[PDB]
């Protein structure tokens, strides 16, 4: 099978002490992330939600977002929609559609939908949620 | 030139600090950190001392219903401000002194939500 986890990578150029695994950063950089040269991979997910008489408020938690990422959400059956962080400090409000961009090193987001059955569509790095086309992709 | 201050905030009642006779070309720096409780720091700088309570209260009364309204009101009340520029929810501010004169520094609490079951600023 394959394996999963986090890793630390040390690269050196004409620095024979790197193979010992203890090389401290020095000099001027020479390599960079390759993925930054192109567009990021989008993730799209769709959910059907229902607001019963006693369950008019619903919340969902998102995975972590890296800096520079973007978040999009829309709802089509109108209830109110808003976005807050894990503490709860508001970040964006629905106009229903919503948009946000990540500034902090790690962003943890919570989607609020409050008011019947509605369709909720959500995406990361996917501004094309209006006309996705593809079946839900990514994680 | 560095100075320290300590205080207490109760139910969004801020504290004013006076900066007598600054000179044009000076650079002001500010940083505010939480040392107890659930305080969320906010810092702003202005020339004429006016209590922001009356203006900020209308933002709570209108409960981008929060962030845009707070930004629009702050950009009117203060010449410069910062909410979360530091480590965590702490604020940090750099402000170049426009002209010659005196100014005021305002320290207090921002409007935030701290719940996941319901929204209540
Ligand atoms: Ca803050």
């Amino acid at each position: 099978t394959y394996t999963t986890g986090s890793f630390q990578l040390i690269l050196g150029l004409n620095a024979p002490q790197v193979i010992s695994g203890e090389g401290e950063p020095e000099g001027e950089v020479f390599a960079s992330l390759a993925s930054l040269e192109i567009k990021p991979e989008a993730h799209v997910q769709e959910l059907e939600i229902r607001l019963d008489k006693d369950t008019r408020y619903l919340t969902q938690h998102t995975r972590n977002l890296q800096p520079g990422d973007t978040f999009h959400a829309l709802v089509e059956p109108l209830p109110r929609l808003r976005l807050t962080d894990s503490g709860g400090k508001p970040l964006a409000f629905g106009l229903v559609e919503l948009n946000y961009t990540c500034d902090q090193d790690i962003c943890e987001l919570v989607v609020h939908v409050d008011g019947a059955v509605y369709r909720l569509l959500v995406g990361i790095n996917a501004p094309n949620l209006r006309e996705s086309g593809q079946t839900p992709v990514g994680s | 030139r560095v100075q320290h201050f300590t205080g207490y905030i109760e139910d969004g009642r801020g504290i004013f600090y006076s900066l007598p006779d600054m000179k044009q070309g000076d650079i002001i720096y500010a940083s505010m950190q939480n040392t107890g409780g659930n305080l969320d720091p906010l810092v702003g700088i202005m020339a004429e001392e006016i209590d922001p309570a009356v203006s900020l209260g209308q933002v709570l009364e209108k409960a981008n219903d929060l962030i845009s309204e707070l930004t629009a009101v702050a950009d009117r009340i203060f010449l410069g401000w910062d909410d979360d520029g530091g480590k965590g929810y702490s604020a940090s501010l750099e402000f170049t002194i426009p002209r010659d004169g005196t100014y005021h520094i305002f320290a207090g609490s921002t409007i935030t939500n701290q719940r996941l079951d319901k929204f209540q600023p």
